[PDB]
């Protein structure tokens, strides 16, 4: 229980994990350049109005 | 956003709780319109109402989480009577992340949620104590 | 890497179209030729930080 | 600062989120980094017309010169994307997603 | 320390210049030479260490495992040369370059004058090691054991390049000869609190602590014998002598940060000697020993009185001779069996006597019978842990108790009842093997002889 | 070797290594303080050269 | 193609870099940029297939629209300034829009949606000119710029692009898309300490050119473009192998490697500055580059993957293919780290 | 950072005062790793294209060793020279602001109260 | 030579040795001269360790 199931669960496992939860969800684009445009309008925006990048 | 971080970190600790619950509100919140809006943004929606509703339920995800974040850090700070004290943000993170696993209605979720957003703002209130930057000004 | 080719070789590759008090053609001045003169022989040599 | 640099200004951000919001089609694309092309054209050319800055009376030339050519390599890449996909449509380029 | 460094540089060339049949036995002979120069460090001196240069240097602490890294070589060459028999001349001669370059990173990772030095050689012997256990280990989970290994380290070990380029830019230098002279105290703040994580936690894992020790019996186990020899006796090592380097610049805030990791190791040395009860795997058996024995010089180098030390430079001396010995018994099964399964080869005693011999030997250093060094080291680290807490007399006993046991019980289901029937491949114990062992366990009675030159910088 | 051989040999390292010590540090405040105050040989970030100017009369006189 | 042509212009691309690398004028720093995009659209359509146009058309989309806002972050510094000169910039709003300019160029996080697709619709030469020769021009830009850069966007943009880089690359399977999310990290790692020390920044893109110059030659010389088609390169040339082990473990920053030199160097030189959360958490990001790097070494050179029988006629082969500088370059890129304090030459 | 000082005479690999600098010997241990190196890429260019390691192309590998070793020679003493410039540099900072420099009164240990902190 | 290769290693060593003895002459800054060791020269001797 200790050490091969919550040793092994806490530190290496969910971390392996969540990096390959992130991974698709960094990776799981649709290739689409209308799509990627619109999130850089969306970052310019964020980057003037919301954190003030320009000030 | 500058100014939501300005007008949370005014208050001192365990003072004013229904401004401190706000602030973090309306900062968990902001957090949540921005990820809505890369969430529609790289991912379409199939309708307006999916779009927006992906966007409500992000945003009073994010918002619940700074909601249940500033309330049990500022009552642990009334109720123990150490403002200058990073287990109280502990506790709050703790409570965040409950709150982000019973919003995706998972419990493992929620536990990992709570140590590690717990660990997490409780890093924010040392670098809040012993002055830690992490966009340090360059001076050499 | 701005590998300054121009003085080293002693060519004039753009420092003409640069600012606007330098040679113009028929001596034409600018309408901040004095400002910008002023600017320049102030800031000249002492960096930006010292500049500013 | 000047009244009309507002509108300048404002033509090329209206004509940069035409350009960073796409429809269907890479020609309106095309025509919205063109008008942002003769947004900064009209806008350098105010300002050194205004200042008297003789010299750069030939950039704004400049400008079109390079960004017209500019706008000959993305037609012929939007000639070559419409010989290969009948369209010009920017959801035809969606291979590189895999 | 360039007299060791330079014909250890040397053995490449004695590797890849040398007949297709002459390999192994010019790399012994020759790191049989070295093992014999090594004995040159012994010139300690009972106020000042012995310091070479600007780079390196060479106090009663470094000079054993020094001489411990340059005998396990040509120890490592004798148990591996007959599982790569059969290997390409090529891939024969990568695996040698790999042994020698992973001791020359370890004999100029001892002797580092500098921090950072230390630092780079000290994750530096991650890649030679990665590379023997993930090539040529046996089974399927080599590569993931070689993906613990790694990020358990680098997790640990890029906090701590943080801290020594800190610890660079506030006190100007990393030398530790001026650290000796310029080091302040480390009062009570968060920022010292991570100071104090950043700087530990990295050799915590290289130790390793109880709770971090999940990288171990994956990689112990699925590396090759000269692997797992190198991983048990010195590069377990490296994190105590890292420990007792970084320990200089923690103080005062060690003496409260010291008592989680005082409970997770006395709490893990009980822990992992009751996982030793019962496994079946008889390499994880010795390699979750491995993580009880380190689990008291963590505790001796926490509480950082000079009893603790010499105990634990003693313990980790012994340890990896016992430990190195217990897996090339291990193994010396394994090439007759072929399976680490512990219950299937039984009664081995009625076939191979004086290999039982052997294996009596090593169970008995293993359960530290005096007066070996195990027995010196294990008895001053509970005489010091005794002055810490007079309450810790209970966990160090009971760990002796399931010490004893899990050697013993060990010893008796290898060695005695009736043996396997169905299996008839159990040759004679070849000169190779019972050279090895005695190789291991006759320097290992030796000091106890002359324990001093074991027993570090404060003896 | 000798103890006075280690012993000397260790004060010779000692001395080398307080004095790269001491050197570093003021590396460092060096760094700052030409940073921060910006008079020094280094973080001289370049202005427009005053040779570039035209000193001639123009062509209309208020200038 | 060619070869006159492709000789004339690879020589225009290096001539728009070296046009942005030497010019004091904002006009010819843009001219430089549009005859650098402009010339390098035919070595990206070199094969002439509908994913090479597709990747040729996202990166003039993408290029485009950052040399029209770098050009009007110019015309916003010649309101503010009067002025034309390469150096600071003398309002906020032109810094901003220069420094989004130079990030959609370089490829960084949130702009980084084009650097894998337009690496993988490319030949494995293009994508070396467009992950080496294409940082060049506006790393310079940003070398001089650095007077003006605002520092919470210039910092956010590199651990975005160090996150980003680490997530990308741990799905993939393609080896160019692998290099591009690899790209995407190192930049975030070059313009993290660019504030703080740009000979650092100098230093981390010279070993990332050589480190990423090895590994597209070594994919080159071995023609793989999949992990699964460098798995076979054991039963080939099993020296390759050894070299893109070596090659990946230094990119991974192992000591005592030198793809070590550039990363240690940088957290050395922002913790001088006060600043220690943000280079541990670059390093602790970087892991998981070393993961997908591992990933590469364990299909490679560590394991003998299963080949074909077809292998056993290339046995026959020698590859007659100019490895160039191959084994400079794998020297270079791995035995470094003793010459370490030869960085203060780009002082 | 230094680079102001290299603005005024700019792309000289070797200013006119590196020559007051002394070389490097040609027994520089930097310089004979660099020729290692040099020798190191030699095998490696032998073993990609399957020749004999070590006996192939010896007029090959001595230009590896010997194009190695001429491009170290100078890099050392671009490196040599720009540590001089660097620490000429900080001395007439030093010698220029005394005011942001002051010599440290040193008090010896008797006078010195360290807290004592026992381990027991 | 016949055996040639067994002089790889002890060359090596001696080469080592003669390295770490020529390096104590560079770290000679305080030969004779620290405040515990320092006396007068015997005749016929300049140094008092090599
Ligand atoms: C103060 C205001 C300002 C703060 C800073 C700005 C705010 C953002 C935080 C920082 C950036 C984080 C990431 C932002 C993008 C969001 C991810 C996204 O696109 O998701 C879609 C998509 C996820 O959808 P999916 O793939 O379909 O899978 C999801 C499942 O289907 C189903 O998934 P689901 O239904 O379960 O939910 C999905 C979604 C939903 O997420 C949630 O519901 C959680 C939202 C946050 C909860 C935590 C709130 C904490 C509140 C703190 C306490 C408040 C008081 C504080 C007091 C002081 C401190 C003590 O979760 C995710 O997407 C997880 C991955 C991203 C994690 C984002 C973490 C944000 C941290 C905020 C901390 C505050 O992911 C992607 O497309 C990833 C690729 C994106 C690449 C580009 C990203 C660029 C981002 C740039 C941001 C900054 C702007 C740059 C400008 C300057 C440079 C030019
Ligand atoms: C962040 C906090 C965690 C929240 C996300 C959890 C994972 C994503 C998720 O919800 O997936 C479900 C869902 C779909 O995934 P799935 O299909 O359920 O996959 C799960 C499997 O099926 C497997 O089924 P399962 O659901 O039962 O298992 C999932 C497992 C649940 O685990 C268990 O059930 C067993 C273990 C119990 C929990 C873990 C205990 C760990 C205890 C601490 C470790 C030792 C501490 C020692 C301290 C000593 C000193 C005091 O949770 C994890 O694996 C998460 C591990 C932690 C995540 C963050 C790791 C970052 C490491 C970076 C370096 C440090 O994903 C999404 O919808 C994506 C979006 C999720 C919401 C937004 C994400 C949160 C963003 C908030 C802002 C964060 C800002 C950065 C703060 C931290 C860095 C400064
Ligand atoms: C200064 C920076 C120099 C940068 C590199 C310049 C050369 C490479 C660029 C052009 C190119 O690819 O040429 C082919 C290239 C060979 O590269 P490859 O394609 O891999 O050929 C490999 C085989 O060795 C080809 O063998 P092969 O059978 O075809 O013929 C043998 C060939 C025949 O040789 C000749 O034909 C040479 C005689 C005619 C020369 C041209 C006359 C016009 O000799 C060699 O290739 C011997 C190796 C030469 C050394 C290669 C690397 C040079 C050093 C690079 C810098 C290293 C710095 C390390 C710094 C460390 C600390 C940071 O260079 C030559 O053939 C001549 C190299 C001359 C080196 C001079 C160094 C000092 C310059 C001042
Ligand atoms: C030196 C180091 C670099 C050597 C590169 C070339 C090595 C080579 O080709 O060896 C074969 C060659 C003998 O082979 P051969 O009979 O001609 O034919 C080759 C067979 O066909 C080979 O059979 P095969 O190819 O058909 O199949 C077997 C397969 C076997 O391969 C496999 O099965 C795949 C891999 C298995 C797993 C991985 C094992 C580890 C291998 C990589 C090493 C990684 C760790 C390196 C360090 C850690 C950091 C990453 O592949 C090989 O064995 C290929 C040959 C290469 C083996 C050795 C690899 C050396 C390069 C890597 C280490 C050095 C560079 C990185 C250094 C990093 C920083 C320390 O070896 C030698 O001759 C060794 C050198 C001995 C003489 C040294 C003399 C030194 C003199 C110094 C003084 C004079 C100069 C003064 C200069 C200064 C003047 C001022
Ligand atoms: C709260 C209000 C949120 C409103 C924004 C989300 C609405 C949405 O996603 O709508 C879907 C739309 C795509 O349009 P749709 O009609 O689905 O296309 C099929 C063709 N009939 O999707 C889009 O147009 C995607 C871009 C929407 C704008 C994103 C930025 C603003 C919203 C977030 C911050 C507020
Ligand atoms: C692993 C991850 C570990 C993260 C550790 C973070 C440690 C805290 C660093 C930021 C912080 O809170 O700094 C304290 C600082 C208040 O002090 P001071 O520097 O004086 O700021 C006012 C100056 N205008 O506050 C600030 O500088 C601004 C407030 C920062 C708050 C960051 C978190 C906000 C909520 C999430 C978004
Ligand atoms: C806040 C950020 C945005 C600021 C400007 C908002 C203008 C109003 C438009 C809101 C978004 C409407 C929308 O869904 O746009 C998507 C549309 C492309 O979608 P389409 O293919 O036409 O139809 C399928 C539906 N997704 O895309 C378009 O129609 C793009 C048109 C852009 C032209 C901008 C004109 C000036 C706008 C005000 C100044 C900026
Ligand atoms: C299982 C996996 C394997 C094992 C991995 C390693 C596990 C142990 C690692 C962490 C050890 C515990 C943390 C350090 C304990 C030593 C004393 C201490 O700091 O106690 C926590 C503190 C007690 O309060 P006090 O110390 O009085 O606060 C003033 C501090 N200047 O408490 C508080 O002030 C309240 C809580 C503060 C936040 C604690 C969590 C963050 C810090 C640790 C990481």
């Amino acid at each position: 229980l200790l050490d091969l199931i919550w040793l092994e669960t806490i530190l290496p496992k969910t971390i392996s994990l969540a990096q390959m939860k992130m991974s698709t969800t960094i990776t799981s684009q649709k290739g689409l350049i209308k799509l990627y445009f619109l999130s850089f309008l969306i970052t310019i925006l964020i980057s003037t109005t919301l954190l003030n990048f320009h000030e | 956003a500058k100014t939501l971080l300005h007008q949370y970190w005014d208050i001192p600790e365990g003072t004013e709780c229904h401004r401190k619950t706000y602030a973090a509100t309306s900062i968990g919140g902001a957090s949540g319109l921005v990820v809505s809006a890369y969430s529609v943004a790289l991912k379409t929606p199939t309708s307006f109402l999916e779009g927006v509703a992906r966007t409500g339920r992000y945003t009073f995800t994010a918002a619940a989480i700074g909601a249940i974040f500033g309330l049990t850090s500022c009552i642990s700070a009334q109720v123990r009577e150490k403002p200058d004290d990073p287990l109280n943000y502990l506790i709050g993170g703790c409570a965040g992340g409950l709150t982000l696993g019973a919003r995706t209605r998972s419990y493992g979720i929620g536990a990992a949620a709570c140590a590690y957003m717990g660990l997490t703002a409780a890093l924010v209130k040392m670098g809040q104590l012993e002055g830690w930057k992490v966009f340090a000004e360059p001076k050499v | 890497p701005f590998f300054d080719v121009q003085k080293k070789l002693g060519v004039d590759l753009d420092h003409w179209m640069t600012i606007q008090s330098a040679e113009q053609p028929h001596r034409i001045p600018a309408r901040c030729h004095a400002f910008e003169k002023e600017w320049i022989e102030c800031a000249h040599g002492i960096g930006s930080i010292r500049a500013e | 600062m000047s009244l009309v640099y507002m509108n300048i200004m404002m033509a090329f951000t209206v004509s940069l989120t035409g350009l960073l919001m796409y429809r269907s089609h890479l020609m309106s694309s095309l025509l919205c980094l063109e008008g942002m092309m003769l947004s900064l054209f009209i806008l350098a050319t105010l300002m050194i017309l205004n200042s008297h800055f003789t010299l750069a009376s030939m950039m704004p030339i400049i400008l079109l010169v390079f960004a017209a050519c500019e706008a000959a390599l993305g037609l012929s890449l939007l000639v070559m994307v419409s010989n290969t996909y009948g369209t010009d449509y920017v959801q035809n380029l969606n291979l590189l997603q895999c | 320390m360039l007299k060791y460094i330079i014909p250890t540089m040397m053995l490449m060339p004695l590797t890849w210049l040398s007949k297709n049949s002459m390999i192994w036995i010019n790399t012994t002979l020759h790191s049989l030479l070295i093992s014999l120069t090594s004995l040159l460090l012994l010139n300690q001196f009972g106020d000042n260490s012995l310091n070479f240069s600007l780079t390196f240097f060479s106090d009663s602490l470094s000079t054993p495992l020094l001489i411990l890294t340059m005998w396990l070589l040509p120890l490592m060459l004798m148990a591996s040369q007959h599982h790569l028999s059969k290997e390409n001349l090529a891939r024969k001669k990568l695996f040698i370059s790999m042994l020698i370059l992973l001791q020359l990173f370890l004999i100029m990772t001892f002797t580092a004058t500098e921090l950072i030095f230390f630092y780079i050689m000290f994750e530096a012997t991650l890649v030679p090691t990665l590379i023997i256990i993930t090539r040529w280990g046996n089974q399927t989970e080599r590569l993931n054991a070689g993906l613990y290994f790694l990020f358990y380290t680098l997790a640990g070990s890029l906090p701590l390049l943080v801290a020594l380029i800190y610890i660079q830019n506030t006190m100007g230098s990393l030398n530790f000869l001026i650290l000796q002279y310029w080091v302040q105290p480390m009062p009570n703040s968060w920022s010292n609190t991570f100071m104090w994580l950043a700087c530990m936690m990295a050799f915590m894992v290289k130790m390793p602590l109880y709770g971090l020790h999940l990288w171990l019996p994956k990689a112990h186990v699925e590396a090759p014998i000269a692997g797992s020899m190198v991983l048990a006796a010195i590069l377990l090592k490296l994190g105590g002598y890292g420990m007792m380097r970084i320990t200089l610049l923690l103080n005062p805030i060690t003496d409260f940060m010291a008592y989680p990791f005082i409970m997770l190791s006395l709490w893990g040395m009980i822990m992992t000697s009751s996982i030793c009860l019962r496994q079946t795997d008889l390499k994880s058996l010795i390699a979750y020993s491995s993580v009880s024995h380190m689990a008291l010089v963590i505790v001796a180098i926490l509480i950082q009185t000079p009893w603790s030390y010499m105990g634990a430079t003693a313990l980790m001396i012994a340890h990896g001779l016992t430990s190195s010995m217990l897996f090339c018994l291990a193994n010396s099964n394994y090439e007759r069996v072929h399976s680490r399964t512990m219950i299937l080869a039984r009664g081995l005693q009625t076939l191979l006597p004086l290999m039982a011999a052997w294996w009596l030997l090593a169970s008995l250093t293993n359960l530290a019978l005096p007066p070996s060094i195990n027995l010196i080291g294990e008895l001053f680290v509970v005489m010091s842990t005794f002055s810490w807490s007079n309450i810790t007399i209970i966990l160090m006993g009971l760990n002796m108790v399931i010490t004893a046991l899990y050697s013993l019980y060990m010893l008796i289901t290898t060695q005695r009842g009736k043996h396997t029937h169905h299996i008839n491949n159990i040759l004679p114990s070849f000169t190779r093997e019972n050279a090895l062992m005695s190789l291991h366990m006759l320097p290992l009675l030796l000091l106890s002889l002359n324990p001093k030159i074991i027993l570090g910088p404060l003896y | 070797d000798a103890p006075e051989k280690n012993y000397e040999r260790t004060m010779a390292i000692l001395q080398i290594e307080s004095e790269k010590a001491e050197l570093r540090l003021k590396e460092l405040e060096v760094r700052r303080l030409m940073r921060a105050k910006g008079d020094g040989p280094w973080f001289q970030y370049p202005t427009i050269d005053k040779a570039l100017i035209d000193h001639s009369p123009k062509a209309t006189p208020d200038n | 193609m060619n070869p006159i042509i492709l000789i004339i212009i690879l020589m225009t691309v290096m001539l728009g870099t070296i046009i942005v690398m030497i010019s004091t004028h904002w006009l010819l720093i843009w001219i430089g940029f549009e005859m650098n995009m402009l010339a390098i659209i035919p070595i990206m359509m070199k094969k002439h297939n509908p994913r090479a146009t597709e990747a040729s058309t996202k990166y003039f989309l993408t290029q485009s629209t950052a040399s029209m806002l770098l050009m009007m972050a110019i015309i916003i510094n010649l309101m503010f300034s009067g002025q034309w000169t390469v150096m600071k910039l003398f309002n906020p709003m032109a810094s901003m829009l220069m420094t989004m300019a130079l990030a959609m160029k370089l490829g960084m996080a949130p702009f980084h949606f084009w650097v894998p697709e337009v690496t993988q619709g490319i030949p494995l030469s293009s994508g070396l000119i467009l992950l080496t020769w294409q940082k060049l021009a506006p790393m310079s830009v940003l070398y001089q710029i650095l007077p003006s850069i605002n520092l919470d966007l210039i910092l956010t943009l590199s651990i975005l692009s160090i996150t980003i880089g680490g997530w990308g690359g741990l799905n993939q399977t393609q080896l160019r898309k692998i290099m591009a999310y690899s790209s995407i990290a190192h930049m975030g790692w070059m313009t993290a300490v660019l504030l703080y020390n740009p000979t650092m920044t100098l230093l981390n893109l010279i070993i990332y050119i050589i480190m990423t110059s090895t590994m597209f030659t070594l994919f080159m010389a071995n023609s793989t473009t999949t992990t699964l088609s460098l798995s076979h390169t054991w039963n080939k040339a099993p020296i390759m192998t050894i070299l893109v082990l070596i090659t990946l473990l230094s990119m991974g920053g192992l000591p005592p490697l030198s793809g070590f030199m550039p990363k240690w160097m940088i957290i050395q030189e922002m913790t001088k500055n006060d600043s220690i959360i943000l280079p541990t958490l670059m390093a602790i990001t970087a892991l998981l580059n070393l993961y997908f790097y591992m990933r590469l070494t364990y299909s490679t050179a560590l394991t003998m993957f299963p080949s074909t029988n077809n292998m056993k006629m290339k046995w026959q082969f020698p590859t007659t293919k100019r490895m160039t500088l191959l084994p400079t370059m794998t020297v270079l890129s791995t035995m470094l780290l003793p010459l370490t304090p030869i960085l203060s030459i780009l002082e | 950072m230094m680079t102001g000082r290299q603005a005024r005479a700019p792309l000289q690999f070797l200013p006119d005062e590196a020559r007051s600098l002394p070389p490097p010997k040609l027994t520089d241990p930097r310089l004979a790793y660099i020729g290692f190196l040099g020798y190191c890429s030699g095998l490696i260019d032998n073993a990609i294209r399957r020749r004999p390691v070590l006996s192939a192309g010896l007029h090959r590998q001595f230009l590896y060793i010997t194009s190695f070793v001429f491009v170290g020679y100078y890099l050392l003493k671009r490196q040599d020279y720009m540590y001089a410039v660097r620490d000429h540099d900080m001395f007439s900072y030093i010698k220029s602001h005394p005011e942001d420099f002051p010599e440290k009164d040193k008090k010896t240990y008797r006078e010195v109260f360290e807290e004592f902190h026992p381990v027991r | 030579r016949d055996h040639w290769i067994h002089v790889l290693v002890p060359v090596g060593f001696v080469f080592g040795y003669y390295l770490d003895r020529k390096n104590d002459e560079k770290l000679a800054a305080f030969r004779n001269k620290s405040l515990l060791y320092k006396r007068e020269l015997k005749p016929q001797e300049e140094v008092t360790w090599k």
